[PDB]
């Protein structure tokens, strides 16, 4: 019970990053776990997907962009965002899908200039 | 104070900007309808009908299982018999599409064999589960669907009255017939029973014995959600009330069953999980009346003319929270149905039986419903597939759970500046 997502920054458009969430077991094991992005203005919105047999989908606004990818033998997920926009400037955070309750920090992604 | 307090938390300022906004609330109950569309009208993309029927499939796979190592033998009272075979159709069996309760003498009970009463009651939802599974379980907002169930067994053997005109309400042992009515689901189902003597030396008769068969034939048996969960309840609950005694024959290689020998409650890690699943996909199926009875399609704003108030023009606020927990229930008992069973988080013997056995299949896959020689040891209850679809089904709603979310949240401010 605990999700610690990491790897954002200030980027270029046209730049590219990646993004890592350390979850739990509880969370993590047997369970679809997902991206999301909180941008200003904005409530939370959904971005991506993955089944624990690897099978992933993504929101309409990323879909060719961005690959998110699960490693079960350590309980990370990881999200490659290529392409990036300043629209896609916003805070990412992984949790489970349906989520738990409790959210971690999430990690800052500002795409500029 | 306020400002202060919008600062630390952000997304509460977007928040609120929403809830006095009809043009924003209008959005969030739009998302409501498609969403409940989405669990409580389709098949494959809803994680609600596919939580429902991995529960039903996770019964019905016990049996598959266990039914062919399990006794039951013993007269119409569930009394000692002294010489009673009575064979019950389209059940899985040792190399066999019959189950044959022919164990005499001992006292039919615990760590016993399983009267035929309780056969009978357990093969009654067995076959309705596998027609309805067979035909496609509709989606979890049809609950007036029927379907038509036929099943026979047969007796033989003196003294054998499981067969007799007292038990099957038949008046003449040999052609007699019988229609009864029982009103389930608040649905009348009629029952067709049918008796009928072949004798020992009679054209076409294998079994070098006289036998009475007996057809029961089942016409408008509701097969809706709440129904079928129903019938696997008492095939779950069957089995481990009447906790019969069984043997096992382990194949060479293959994967090895613990213990052999024992008694079928004695799977307790099993059988409790499977009831927890009936018992949450029950309670998930429920939210569909709180769903309908608070549709939100009536679109909301102002009183005459003038701006929308969302401290008194909000009473529609109420059955939107409603609504839109009940949806976010559904959902997390659907997820919390495939917990339960899902071999990842499973340990020790349950883990075993679960991916050797019951998310097995040795048929030479066939369709849903479908009884071979080759169905005993094996679930034959498409389980890995289900947990597969349900995982595929919940990775496919993530945006409408952040849409029901959102609804709660907007529905959740409107009823707090409503007090």
């Amino acid at each position: 019970v605990q999700l610690q997502e990491s790897g954002g920054g200030l980027v270029q458009p046209g730049g590219s990053l990646r993004l890592s969430c350390a979850a739990s077991g509880s969370i993590f094991s047997g369970n679809v776990m997902g991206w999301y992005r909180q941008a200003p203005g904005k409530l939370r919105e959904w971005v991506a997907a993955i089944t624990p047999q690897g099978v992933p989908n993504y929101a309409d606004s990323v879909k060719g962009r961005f690959t998110i990818s699960r490693d079960n033998a350590k309980n990370m997920l990881y999200l490659q965002m290529s392409s990036l926009k300043p629209e896609d400037t916003a805070l990412y955070y992984c949790n489970r899908l349906p989520n738990y309750r409790s959210w971690g920090q999430g990690t800052q992604v500002t795409v500029s200039s | 104070n306020l400002s202060k307090l919008l600062t630390r938390y952000s997304t509460l300022n977007t928040l609120i900007k929403l809830s006095a906004d009809p043009s924003a609330i209008n959005a969030a109950r739009e998302n409501l309808g498609a969403s409940a569309k989405n669990l409580i009208g389709d098949t494959k993309n809803s994680p609600a009908y596919q939580a429902v029927l991995l529960a039903i499939n996770a019964a019905v796979g016990f049996w598959n299982v266990l039914g062919y190592a399990t006794q039951c033998g013993g007269n119409a009272n569930g009394q000692e018999s002294t010489s009673s075979t009575t064979i019950f159709n389209n059940e899985p069996g040792y190399r066999s599409t019959s189950i044959t309760c022919s164990l005499n003498r001992y006292k039919p009970g615990y760590y016993g064999p399983m009267s035929i009463e309780n056969f009978k009651k357990l093969n009654e939802a067995y076959q309705i589960l596998q027609t309805a599974l067979n035909k496609g379980l509709p989606a979890l907002k049809e609950n007036n669907g029927t379907v038509s169930v036929t099943y026979t067994y047969t007796c033989s053997g003196e003294g054998n009255d499981n067969c007799l005109p007292k038990v099957t309400g038949v008046d003449n042992q040999n052609g007699g017939t019988k229609t009864k009515t029982q009103t389930i689901d608040g649905k009348t189902v009629t029952t067709t029973i049918s008796s009928k003597v072949v004798d020992s030396q009679a054209k076409g008769n294998t079994t070098r014995v006289s036998y009475t068969e007996i057809t029961n034939k089942l016409d408008g048996v509701p097969d809706s959600a709440q129904a079928l969960l129903a019938q696997a309840s008492t095939l779950i609950n069957t089995i481990n009330t009447a906790c019969p005694y069984f043997s096992v024959t382990n194949k060479s290689g293959g994967p090895q069953m613990e213990p052999t020998r024992g008694k079928l409650c004695g799977f307790t890690e099993e059988i409790s999980a499977i009831q927890k699943m009936i018992t949450d996909a029950q309670e998930l199926v429920n939210q569909t009346s709180v769903i309908n009875e608070h549709e939100q399609s009536t679109p909301v704003g102002g009183n005459n003319g003038k701006p929308f108030n969302p401290f008194t023009d909000a009473s529609f606020a109420q059955g939107m929270l409603a609504n839109a927990s009940a949806q976010a229930k559904m959902l997390n008992l659907a997820h919390q149905v495939g917990q339960t069973i899902n071999p990842d988080n499973l340990t020790g013997t349950f883990k075993n039986f679960v991916t050797g056995f019951l998310a097995t299949c040795n048929n030479k896959g066939s369709p849903p419903g479908t009884v071979t020689t080759q169905t005993f040891a094996s679930g034959c209850a498409y389980v890995e597939q289900t947990i597969t679809n349900l995982n595929n089904s919940i990775a496919h709603f993530g945006t409408q759970e952040q849409q029901i979310q959102q609804a709660e949240n907007i529905a959740d401010t409107l009823v707090n500046f409503g007090s």
